[PDB]
């Protein structure tokens, strides 16, 4: 059968920290409600 | 130099900054996490008659 992932599959995409910030990553994702 | 409280995760060594410059470190020998911060600077005005 099928289902919807909503929003799951999400990662940390970088070995690198960050704060307080809105980080664009293109990378190996997992598309929502997919 | 200065202590930090940035929580780097264990694969996390290095914090990167906006213009992608390190501000935040991990020493390799102990496992601390260690602020970075540019020495001061400035120009010099020179106030002359």
């Amino acid at each position: 059968a099928y289902t919807n992932s909503f929003t799951r599959g999400v990662y940390y995409p970088d070995k690198v920290f960050r704060s307080s910030v809105l980080h664009s990553t293109q990378d190996l994702f997992l598309p929502f409600f997919s | 130099l200065t202590e930090s409280n940035k929580k780097f995760l264990p694969f996390q060594q290095f914090g990167r900054d906006i213009a992608d410059t390190t501000d935040a470190v991990r020493d390799p020998q102990t496992l601390e996490i260690l602020d970075i911060t540019p020495c001061s600077f400035g120009g010099v005005s020179v106030i002359t008659p």
